[PDB]
């Protein structure tokens, strides 16, 4: 059918996960179920106040970031910035996989037998089983994507876990497409953390004694289960608005000099959502209309529902059974590919206005790909690749049969060729600045970061052009202007281009490129602790291959008594830099370059036992 | 010595003797230049066409056979010996061996009877070999002089009855024209550059009041002097060129009336002119002008209202008026025109809405212009052949492209080259 | 624009707790009659009461003698005036005294008030914000139904200095107070037009004027609609809970008409009535503007990569002059203007200062971000471009000169760009004083060379004979100054090659100066 087709599950796994959820709330802390070629891990739920907000966290929301070694994909890459979850949940998640639980043998053991693996909860075993999804991806899926068969993730009316970083992170890596995530109309858990912790205080432990399946002793005091209602809704009112001004460019400059004053809750949706009624099944992949249709989907239309609405969105986190008992027999329909979207929206209670703002989210998506389409256009041109083809067919080779090689035929020369090639620079750098400021401003896919194509085409670039950059840095004594290169001068967009090439080849082995920076400088036995080499190492050229003439002329013409533990780090990493080709090996030991004349005036001592004696 | 003369002149001289007499006269006539500098093409062809009774492209033709001999060396441009091109802004250079032997070949024999009478260097005064044989007249139809600052007193009588053509070089910031001018009765070119960095003052500028023969006239870097209402009439002038030169109020008198002074100039060239401001409205008077050249002067911003007189004007270059703003919008009246240089205006940004009357215009050079758009009424100009733009503007031709066919539309590419800044 | 978003905006505003706390504070201070200040949440609020009977309709200038200054805003003319009422009741109340103390140490304040406590917490608002100095806080004002404040040189003066986004007006479309001022009297900031149906927002003088014009010639005069303020904000305030829908026939399958019509039904006008089109009228009008301004910014660094060969050509020109035998220096290379690179490098000269003034003049229209100018690289862009080509200007204008009715540069002939761009240089981190080792590669301060001229000036003129030894006192104390100054530069190595090149002008006043000490026994 259209729902396996396009999620990738059938009934009778969505069937085994209701009741292994419902199973769970027994077992303490999870619960394994085995079924054939599938094994699911189902995790159990909770109704305490501080389950949803830490009573330690100082926030307004209970929010925490990632550890970056944990998590080493859940980021941005160029930009570097960690992504931010819930602290009670990730408390969770990590109390389950302490090796005192035994959780890891198990899941070792059914990857070892080669099953369909399978998380699933309700309620906040919602949010620790998409918690665990990940975990599991980070630790086991992209080693060794063969040995590692892909997950799934099932859950049935879970609250928002991580905030738009994380989303963008499962878009760029392409693993949104293993999460599912089941919403009754009026249900208001999925809901309740777009609120600040100080609008629901007083009332949510009576509405969380509510909720709870288990306890039917409490009084149902109508006046504060309204009361829950209504700031939950205000909230989220602010929180959806202010997200479709943005998304939109509407009022920068109002919404930043209003921004100053507000607070507002980072939660977004991750995943497929796919909302049910009484008719229809509906399913979505896109954030912000999910976010837009959250706020919408739970308006009143008469005085005569406003009085039955509170109390139905209490009872409808209880109602996923007959959803799952009766799914076969309703409408399906994908709203992100649908030519007119609606006659479903009718159905599903959204009036016009929040129809305009939910066209205006899915239009969104639409530019950025045409975006990405003129992009592409663009560098795959021919007179475009013709300026890179130049610099490496015609330039190095002629400052090369001069033997002073093409960094100080720039740096020093006034030819006509030197002429041509501070042209194409800037041309280049016009091309590349451009996509710059369109990635920092969102305008295009969350997966172009990934793209193999512009990786390669952008790595070709830094290799070839950055030395120029730094020629051109110094011949007009920049750095006396505003320091060394390696603080303040280096443009933004080698470092993109160096970060995401890192962050693809290294991604494979779990390791980030800092640590490994580190264990290969602890390798060379300089005779140092840990805190001197990293004070005495801040800021240098060694950590990129394209940033060796940064690092020459920063040591050039200093004491050697001074720079030693600089010198020794820059000859360690300069042979690995040689046979990757990050640096040029016909370039550097000419008769008339910089690196030479200044390394053969080192003192004898040290060349001596130099790795590199033999080349010069 | 013997030997030097014997192993190379002889060499060259027999080469040159495959040369006919126009094209060995052609080789000889280099001599009369400075060494190791340009010559600018279009003196070296007025000399000739005015000595050997040629045109234009017949000189053409022999400068560049004389090049294809290796006599001769051309200087590198884009755009050397185009189509409706011009001559005054290219160059040729010649080796120093080659000048010492035209210049051995040309003063060979007694001083009076030789063909040309040419000065191999720079000096402060007149050789004495011809003040010596004064007494006796001069046969010479080429005369060179290159000395310094000059005065009255420096200059001694001659009799040049045959002189044809007459070339002076100096550097200084003062300058007496020679007495013995006025009795050229056969002088029909003159050509007067000053190589200072200073403009020079010319004095007793009164010898052309009686130069009725006249024909072509080369000045550089010069005052030009203050032209008046009694000045005694050109009537065989066809060429005027001012190249480098100081205008000052010279042309800004009102009583003036150009007209009167050149009643058959054809070509005018105006040429790095920093202190021009605005053209005397009464160049329009002149009916017989064919061409005109207003290049290199960076503050004219608008050109006179009554263009629509010039009906024998067919050439109109601009280029490289960098604050020339509009052109003005008589210029769909002329009935010859054919060919429209406005290359370089960077200040220029739209063309006159009407330019589709012009319907004998052939070739548009718009090479590194501001044009942010073209008029529609290009479309009716059929006799459109060529076009020259950026790589940029070649969207703005296709009306043009589709409309009238047999038309070429040349995209040029942008040139690297440091050769600009060796002044 | 596919996108209407006055609607938008609105519920942005009205969906903050800021509204409702607002209308609290203004609401508790009309009912005791004075200034109240207070914490709620984090913010505090001053609340402005209503004060009964006060002349309104005369204009005047602002001060420029006494203690309360508005440095910030412009003094050329015409002069931004203001109502002479509003700053006699700011001068009389103290407020300057109360707030400079009852304000010390906190982080966020809203100015508030209602009518002609509106005008005058607008009035102090401006006043905080037009310091030389930013506040050490941050600072939103909102009023509720304010007569208008100021003329049209006032409101222009406001948006160049882009303060108007934080002014927000709430109007009711049914008040007459806020449109029934003199027509010298125009608005400023952002207008919220309020019903009981929704709410919508214009920041168009013009526009909100034009609004004004509808509302006199389409409504009815009810007196008492200024009282209404409080039921207005908690209708509006209530809206979230209830889905609203269109009422009246078939919205326009266009996306941008839908959005137009809804705005229209906000405000309760039917859209197939005679006001219902005026105003859908003055809405399109609004709403109009072209070509998203972050696509733009995006694209200009091809149109930077493309002009930067001049930049380049002009850099050649520089080694080149640097080099020769001469030894004048590129400045007066130039000024002197006897060979043919002058006169390319000129048209390079060009090409660059029409990039700039379009760059400028797109930035003053709203073409680019509102944030455009904080950027690194096209600061430090800027910076490049001016270091290079603002010398070449001054010795255009010092050749170009007219020697007798000729003025100075820097007597009122500077080009606008450059007084721009060193606006923006007040942006970026300071640097570190570095070490220098060699002389900087260009001169770090841009005005070098005019300053030489004036000083050369005046170093002929206490030379001339007729030299007044009174005028000679008072030049040698307009003299020694630029020497010193020019001696701190050169110890500093602050200076380029060519301002120490054998014969460049600098090296003959310098002789010159000590040759006239020396004849003088001074
Ligand atoms: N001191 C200084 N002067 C001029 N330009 C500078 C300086 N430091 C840095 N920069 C450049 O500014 C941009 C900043 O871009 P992001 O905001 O980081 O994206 C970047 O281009 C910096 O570049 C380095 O500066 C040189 C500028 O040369 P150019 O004007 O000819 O482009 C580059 O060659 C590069 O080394």
């Amino acid at each position: 059918m259209a729902f396996e087709a396009l999620t990738g599950i059938n009934g009778d796994l969505i069937t085994r996960s209701w009741s292994a959820s419902k199973q769970a709330y027994l077992t303490e802390r999870y619960h394994k179920e085995e079924a054939g070629a599938v094994v699911i891990f189902a995790f159990q739920p909770s109704f305490s106040e501080k389950d949803f907000f830490d009573p330690d966290n100082k926030s307004s929301f209970g929010e925490i970031k990632l550890n970056r070694v944990q998590f080493p994909c859940m980021r941005k890459i160029g930009k570097g910035d960690v992504a931010t979850v819930n602290e009670a949940f990730l408390k969770n998640l990590e109390a389950i996989i302490d090796p005192r639980t035994s959780f890891q043998a198990s899941v070792e053991m059914a990857v070892r037998s080669r099953k369909q693996i399978v998380f699933t909860g309700h309620s906040s075993g919602g949010a620790t089983a998409i918690l665990a999804t990940v975990w599991y991806l980070e630790k086991y899926f992209i080693r060794n994507p063969n040995v590692y068969l892909e997950p799934r993730c099932v859950t049935f009316g879970a609250p928002l876990v991580g905030d738009s970083i994380f989303s963008h992170a499962l878009g760029r890596e392409k693993w949104s497409r293993f999460f599912v995530n089941f919403v009754s109309r009026f249900d208001i858990v999925p809901r309740i953390m777009l609120a600040r912790k100080a609008s629901v205080e007083e009332t949510l432990p009576h509405v969380l004694a509510q909720l709870d399946p288990r306890k039917s002793s409490v009084q149902e005091s109508e006046q504060r289960i309204t009361e829950f209602y209504t700031r939950v809704m205000r909230d989220t009112s602010t929180v959806a608005n202010q997200a479709v001004c943005e998304l939109t460019g509407s009022a920068e400059a109002f919404l930043e000099t209003l921004s100053s004053f507000l607070e507002l809750s980072p939660y977004r949706p991750a995943g497929t959502f796919v909302f049910s009624t009484e008719k229809r099944l509906v399913a979505v992949n896109n954030s912000d209309a999910i976010l837009q249709m959250l706020f919408y989907t739970s308006q009143a239309s008469d005085e005569q529902e406003w009085s039955l609405i509170p109390f139905r969105s209490i009872r409808d986190h209880h109602s996923y059974e007959e959803l799952v008992q009766s799914m076969g027999k309703k409408l399906f329909n994908h709203l992100d590919g649908e030519n007119s979207i609606e006659s479903t929206l009718n159905d599903l209670g959204v009036s016009t206005r929040g129809r305009q703002y939910v066209q205006a989210a899915l239009e969104e998506e639409k530019k950025r790909v045409e975006n990405q389409k003129k992009i592409i256009q663009v560098i795959e041109q021919e007179r475009f690749l013709k300026k890179l083809a130049w610099i490496e067919d015609e330039y190095k080779p002629k400052c090369q049969a001069h033997k002073n090689g093409y960094y100080d035929s720039f740096k020093v020369s006034n030819e006509e060729n030197d002429f041509k090639a501070n042209v194409k620079r800037a041309e280049l750098a016009g091309v590349f600045d451009e996509v710059l400021g369109l990635m920092k401003k969102c305008q295009l896919p969350d997966e172009f970061e990934g793209d193999i194509d512009w990786i390669k085409l952008a790595t070709r670039y830094r290799r070839l052009v950055e030395p120029l950059d730094i020629a051109n840095y110094h011949r007009h004594l920049k750095n006396e202007d505003t320091g060394p290169y390696m603080k303040r001068g280096r443009p933004t967009r080698y470092i993109y281009a160096q970060r995401g090439y890192e962050h693809y080849i290294l991604k494979p082995n779990g390791m980030i490129a800092e640590d490994v920076f580190w264990n290969k400088v602890n390798g060379l036995n300089l005779g140092l602790q840990l805190e001197e080499i990293q004070e005495t190492l801040k800021n240098s050229g060694s950590e990129c291959g394209s940033c060796f003439w940064a690092e020459v002329e920063e040591l050039k013409g200093k004491p050697y008594e001074e720079v030693e533990v600089r010198v020794k780090t820059l000859e360690g990493m300069l042979g690995e830099w040689i046979t990757d080709g990050e640096v040029d090996d016909k370039e550097i030991f000419l008769e008339g370059s910089t690196f030479r004349k200044w390394w053969i005036t080192l003192p004898k001592n040290h060349k001596s036992h130099s790795p590199l004696r033999d080349y010069m | 010595d013997e030997t030097h003369e014997s192993r190379v002149f002889a060499q060259i001289e027999a080469t040159l003797e495959n040369l006919d007499p126009k094209t060995r006269d052609c080789f000889l006539v280099l001599g009369a230049f400075p060494e190791d500098k340009k010559i600018p093409l279009d003196v070296l062809i007025n000399v000739l066409v005015e000595l050997h009774d040629l045109e234009d492209a017949t000189a053409f033709a022999v400068i560049v056979d004389l090049a294809n001999r290796n006599l001769l060396t051309l200087v590198k441009d884009p755009r050397f010996g185009h189509m409706y091109t011009s001559y005054y802004d290219i160059f040729v250079t010649q080796h120093d061996v080659l000048r010492d032997v035209a210049l051995r070949l040309s003063n060979h024999g007694k001083v009076n009877n030789r063909e040309r009478l040419l000065m191999p260097k720079r000096e402060s005064m007149l050789p004495r070999e011809w003040e010596r044989n004064n007494d006796e007249p001069y046969k010479a139809r080429v005369v060179s002089i290159h000395t310094g600052e000059m005065t009255q007193m420096d200059w001694f009588d001659m009799e040049l009855p045959k002189a044809e053509v007459l070339i002076l070089h100096f550097s200084s910031d003062k300058y007496v024209l020679p007495p013995f001018i006025a009795k050229m009765g056969k002088l029909t070119a003159l050509v007067i550059i000053n190589n200072g960095m200073s403009p020079a003052r010319l004095h007793d500028f009164s010898i052309f009041t009686n130069l009725a023969k006249l024909k072509s006239l080369w000045l550089q870097r010069v005052h030009v002097p203050e032209l008046s209402s009694s000045t005694v009439p050109l009537q065989n002038l066809h060429k005027l060129s001012l190249i480098f030169c100081k205008i000052n109020t010279s042309l800004d008198q009102t009583e003036l009336d150009i007209a009167q002074i050149f009643p058959k100039l054809s070509d005018l060239t105006i040429d790095h002119c920093d202190d021009l401001l605005e053209l005397p409205s009464t160049i329009c008077g002149i009916t017989s002008l064919n061409s005109i050249s207003i290049t290199n002067c960076p503050r004219i911003k608008e050109l006179p209202k009554n263009l629509s007189k010039l009906k024998a004007l067919q050439l109109l270059r601009l280029y490289a008026c960098h604050e020339l703003n509009s052109l003005p919008v008589e210029i769909c009246e002329l009935p010859r025109l054919k060919y429209v240089d406005i290359s370089q205006c960077v200040s220029l940004s739209s063309l006159p809405e009407k330019i589709g009357k012009v319907k004998t215009l052939e070739k548009i050079d718009t090479r590194e212009c501001s044009l942010s758009s073209i008029p529609n009424s290009v479309v009716l100009l059929t006799s459109l052949r060529h076009v020259i733009c950026d790589r940029e503007a070649l969207w703005m031709w296709e009306k043009v492209q589709k409309a009238v066919a047999g038309l070429r539309v040349e995209a040029a590419e942008k040139s690297f080259s440091r050769d600009w800044l060796d002044d | 624009c596919r996108f209407e978003t006055s609607e938008l905006q609105a519920s942005v505003m009205i969906s903050t707790p800021l509204f409702t706390d607002s209308w609290s504070s203004c609401n508790t201070a009309n009912c005791n009659g004075s200034i109240k200040i207070h914490d709620i949440a984090g913010i505090t609020y001053v609340a402005i009461p209503a004060v009964s009977m006060i002349q309104l309709g005369n204009l005047v200038g602002l001060p420029v003698t006494g203690d309360v200054l508005f440095p910030g805003l412009s003094s050329d003319e015409p002069l931004p005036m203001v109502d002479a009422a509003i700053l006699k009741l700011f001068l009389q109340l103290k407020i300057k005294e109360g707030l400079e103390l009852e304000l010390l140490g906190k982080k966020l304040v809203v100015i508030t008030g209602h009518s002609t406590g509106g005008a005058l917490a607008a009035f102090t608002a401006l006043w905080l914000l037009s310091q030389s100095s930013p506040p050490s806080f941050r600072v939103f004002c909102i009023t509720f139904g304010s007569p208008l404040l100021g003329n049209q040189s006032l409101s222009t003066s406001i948006s160049r200095s882009r303060l108007a986004h934080n002014f927000c007006h709430v109007v009711s479309i049914h008040d007459l107070v806020p449109r029934s001022s003199n027509e010298q009297f125009w608005p400023f900031g952002t207008y919220l037009f309020c019903s009981d149906k929704g709410g919508v927002c214009l920041d168009n003088a013009g526009s909100v004027r034009l609004m004004f014009n509808i509302l006199n010639t389409t409504a009815t005069q009810n007196t008492e609609e200024h009282q209404r303020y409080g039921h207005y904000v908690f209708t509006l305030s209530h809206m979230f809970l209830k889905s609203r829908s269109f009422l009246g026939g078939s919205i326009p399958d266009n996306s941008y008409q839908a959005g137009v019509a809804l705005a229209v039904e906000a405000l309760g006008f039917s859209n197939d009535d005679t006001s219902g089109v005026l105003v859908k009228e003055c809405i399109e009008t609004a709403t109009r503007i072209v070509r998203a301004p972050i696509l733009r910014s995006a694209e200009l660094a091809n149109e930077l990569a493309s002009v930067l060969p001049a930049r380049l050509e002009i850099q050649w020109y520089k080694d080149r002059c640097d080099a020769s035998e001469e030894q004048l220096g590129y400045y007066d290379f130039f000024k002197r203007y006897s060979l043919k690179r002058d006169f390319k490098v000129n048209m390079s000269r060009i090409r660059l200062a029409k990039f700039w003034d379009t760059v400028i003049k797109m930035v003053e229209t709203n073409e680019l971000p509102f944030d455009f100018h904080l950027g690194k690289k096209w600061i430090y862009a800027s910076q490049f471009y001016q270091l290079l080509a603002e010398p070449l200007d001054i010795a255009n204008f010092y050749k170009n000169r007219d020697i007798k009715t000729g003025g100075h540069y820097l007597e009122g002939n500077r080009p606008k760009r450059y007084e721009v761009i060193d606006k923006w240089q007040k942006g970026v981190k300071v640097p570190e004083e570095c070490v220098r080792s060699r002389y900087a590669s260009t001169t770090q301060d841009t005005c070098f060379w005019a300053k030489l001229e004036q000083a050369k000036e005046w170093l002929d003129e206490a030379r001339k004979e007729s030299s007044d030894p009174q005028r000679r006192s008072l030049l040698r104390e307009k003299i020694v100054p630029f020497e010193s100054y020019a001696n701190t530069l050169v110890t500093k190595k602050e200076v380029s090659l060519d301002v120490k090149a054998k014969n460049s002008s600098y090296s003959v006043w310098e002789a010159n100066l000590k040759e006239f000490k020396c004849k003088m026994g001074y």
